């Protein structure tokens, strides 16, 4: 289709269309399905905690006829707030009065196109925020991008956090020791009362940690000396055999000691301009490798699910005590046909019931 | 939460420390005290003759062990009774005493033992 | 909003309510420009000497 030439209004040139650049989105955790949906009809919720313990038994003389006794159990209660998100957008006639469509010659913009584009942008923003919140919850502390602290699991439940150092820099350092330490921690600190297999865990790491782990002499020589398809594939094949995040079709994967390592490159930008890497650990230089480990869903079964998401109701009329939904979208007409304005609402809080099972991994040594 | 966590408090201790006591048509090993003003009572606390708690330097005055949780602001126990009840005579109790600051447990236990009260060493 | 890219009209008229049924409002719009494509044919005439 023809348009005016570059330097003359009386000559025509041909237009071939448009090319669009769309920002990257990752949404890896959101697709694993770790977090269950638990809608509620209130702005807060409670939980009950029960504890008891046993100890060895001391021998007593038969004739004295004395004995021992066990102390009673302890019951406790807790509570949680929830996070509210909202944003606004509007459409006015000045956006469509004489504004050419980018990909055409003499076709005007219409209300429908702007509507669709803006709604898609809103949905993208909310998906990004959901992914960031899920990752923050997995880290163990739920904090808004602005930096506000909403939930502190390690204080809500009186327990500490564990960090595992791998010392990948040292050529002589052993990795099986750290892997076993992680396995024993996960197997012992659950206190679920049932048999637990610690071999079922996710281990998500960053680029530097993955490179250091893969290129360590001890791992490389051990996998090089073996004649088996796994050894061939990893040493001289392609390690990109994992699932798909929001950008790339396969995630770097590595197998060793029965543990599966995955490299996650997800990162987002705050509206202040700074960059929020998802896999980083607070107050640690980005040059050091870092990872996070958490149990699988099958490690305890659906009967004892550990990850949940709560959804609250909208503040507007007609939703006073409704069950709650992931996202609300509303539209209203401006005065005397002046335009249209939209609104999107959300109200949620992700949390964990056994935060002591979240372990951080580091490449340095101390 | 403002600090990132909220705590609604722990359940009050339940009255199960009594392993053995002298059963009688009228409580032979139990005594009634008039609740002191603005004082909160809980199971396992040590009381003097006048119903006030035992502080440092007067363990020799220990008289009885509280048995009922009493709420000061209501002037009423958790069972709706008007008075505090404590053990003051021979009996066997679990070793779960609650004491004020700088109170020597050994002195209190020795003083109580003179009245026939023995403590069974509870496990963990 | 509903007239962003429509053909012009001699005169637009619109009606709106004032909420809570307290009255009605009216509006009139026009976007016009007259012109002549042969301006050289327009001549002034005066009844005074040079």
């Amino acid at each position: 289709m023809l348009t005016n030439s570059e330097k003359s209004r009386f000559f025509l040139a041909d237009l071939t269309g448009e090319v669009q650049s769309i920002p990257n989105t990752y949404g890896y955790i959101s697709n694993l399905g770790l977090f269950r949906s638990a809608p509620i009809t209130q702005t807060t919720f409670l939980m009950d905690l029960t504890d008891w313990d046993v100890s060895l038994l001391d021998a007593v003389d038969r004739d004295s006829r004395k004995a021992e006794t066990s102390a009673p159990e302890r019951v406790r209660q807790i509570s949680f707030p929830m996070m509210y998100f909202k944003e606004v957008e509007s459409i006015t006639p000045d956006e469509i009065q004489g504004v050419r469509q980018p990909g055409t010659a003499n076709e005007l913009t219409t209300e429908a196109v702007v509507r669709a584009k803006k709604l898609m942008k809103i949905r993208t923003k909310f998906d990004i925020t959901r992914e960031f919140l899920f990752m923050q919850a997995l880290k163990g502390k739920v904090v808004d991008a602005r930096g506000t602290l909403y939930a502190d699991l390690y204080k809500q439940f009186d327990v500490e956090k564990k960090t595992v150092y791998f010392d990948l820099d040292n050529p002589n350092a052993d990795i099986d020791a750290s892997i076993e330490e992680l396995r024993m921690h996960m197997e012992d600190e659950a206190k679920t009362g049932t048999v637990i297999n610690g071999e079922e865990i996710h281990v998500v790491v960053d680029r530097v940690f993955f490179s250091k782990l893969v290129k360590h002499p001890k791992i490389r020589d051990a996998y090089l000396a073996q004649q088996t398809p796994l050894a061939w594939q990893q040493i001289t094949g392609s390690l990109r055999t994992g699932g798909t995040d929001g950008v790339q079709a396969h995630m770097n994967t590595f197998y060793y000691g029965g543990v599966k390592f995955v490299q996650y490159n997800g990162k987002f930008k705050d509206k202040r301009g700074k960059v929020h890497t998802l896999v980083s650990i607070d107050s640690v230089a980005a040059t050091v490798g870092v990872g996070h480990a958490f149990p699988n869903v099958s490690m305890l079964g659906e009967a004892n699910n550990i990850f949940e998401v709560a959804y609250g109701p909208c503040p507007k009329m007609g939703y006073a005590n409704t069950l709650g939904q992931e996202l609300y979208v509303f539209e209203y007409e401006k005065d005397r046909d002046e335009g249209i304005d939209f609104e999107a609402h959300s109200y949620m809080l992700p949390y964990c019931t056994r935060p002591q099972l979240l372990v951080d991994v580091r490449a340095d040594a101390k | 939460a403002y600090q990132g966590f909220t705590k609604l408090g722990n359940r009050e201790p339940l009255n199960d420390i009594i392993l053995w006591e002298q059963i009688t048509p009228t409580g032979h090993s139990r005594k009634e005290y008039t609740p002191q003003a603005s004082t909160e009572y809980r199971v396992g606390e040590v009381l003097k003759a006048d119903g006030t708690k035992v502080q440092a330097g007067e363990e020799a005055q220990a008289d009885s062990v509280c048995i009922v949780n009493f709420y000061a602001d209501l002037q009423l126990s958790y069972h709706g009774q008007l008075k505090v009840v404590g053990i003051h005579r021979d009996a066997e109790l679990k070793d779960l005493l609650t004491l004020e600051a700088s109170v020597d447990a050994a002195a209190v236990k020795t003083a109580l033992a003179a009245k026939g009260i023995d403590f069974v060493p509870t496990g963990l």
